[PDB]
């Protein structure tokens, strides 16, 4: 695969590698999406935990308390805006 | 492409549960199957009937009982849901009855 | 930085890559967004290019003929549609 | 953070070109401006008017000019825009009067 098709594997492949450790196979829990921040964000594991509470809240749209692909796309979507910004000035 | 192999006998009545609804409250729903022609594809909603209605009905629970699966009734059923994102279920179950055309 | 972040990265970095070489330097012309997808995307040197068109023209949801970061963004997550969708059977 | 240095005169006329608006039909637009206690903080729509419209108006060709620049004009402006995804401009021009508090 391309450089392109092999990131987005590769950030598909990450959600998977959290997804599946408890409750619903395909949804991040507030555990597992937590510790996918702790452990995949660069700044992830220095966050308060209001913090990463409050990005979890928000996230679930649906209001499920699960956080599914799409809601995680919003996410990656937050993380290109923030780097996009500071490249503008 | 994943189906369950399920027997099944022309005009015998049959029932079966397709989950998928979570804790919230009713929320909407989407029936959808494929089938060499295609003859029992409805749409189902939270609020109303169609056709399909009196060929097979829902139970509260969420499930599915037909007064009688015929050779129209045979092929793969599939169950679908739309939430505010985008989260649906995904299953297809391959039927089929004893005598065939 | 993570490998999310990396990748992340390297995505918005393919985007500035292209768009800067004519007309806007932040958005993507028909000219730009074509050249990044046949040179990006593993199929996209044999997609008909009459399906390029179609899918440069559907990603322009403003109807401004120009593809800006928001729009990539949507063409990430239709990727990122394709890949679980084909992991699912 | 980045804004352009421009000299005024307080109680001087000045007038200067916000653009941003695409080839498209009139869309939405917001103003912003950042400052120690801002007071000329307003919100421009395409069908409508406030307060800032006494002291400032916006011409059909997306300017802007005041009848006299004082202290409260001062600090910085900046432009912003609303279309369907969210293609925002971003520009912040520091302006300062020749005498100040």
């Amino acid at each position: 695969a391309s450089p392109l098709d092999q990131a987005i594997g590769l950030l598909v492949a990450i959600f998977h590698k959290y997804s599946g450790r408890e409750g619903d196979k395909h949804t991040l829990s507030k555990k597992e999406l937590k510790e996918l921040i702790q452990k995949e964000l660069t700044i992830g594991s220095k966050l308060q935990d209001a913090e990463i509470a409050r990005l979890m809240e928000d996230l679930d749209r649906n209001k499920d308390q699960e956080v599914n692909f799409q809601e995680y796309v919003t996410f990656l979507g937050a993380l290109a805006l923030i780097y996009n910004e500071a490249l503008k000035g | 492409a994943m189906a369950q192999n399920i027997t099944a006998r022309i005009g015998e009545p049959l029932v079966l549960k397709c989950k998928g609804a979570p804790k919230k409250p009713p929320q909407r729903l989407e029936w959808k199957l494929n089938t060499g022609r295609t003859e029992a594809w409805k749409v189902l909603s939270p609020q109303g009937g169609g056709p399909w209605d009196s060929v097979a009905r829902v139970l509260p629970n969420g499930s599915l009982f037909l007064p009688a699966v015929g050779i129209q009734d045979e092929g793969i059923f599939r169950c679908q849901a739309m939430n505010r994102n985008g989260k649906e279920t995904k299953s297809n179950y391959r039927v089929r009855v004893y005598q065939i055309p």
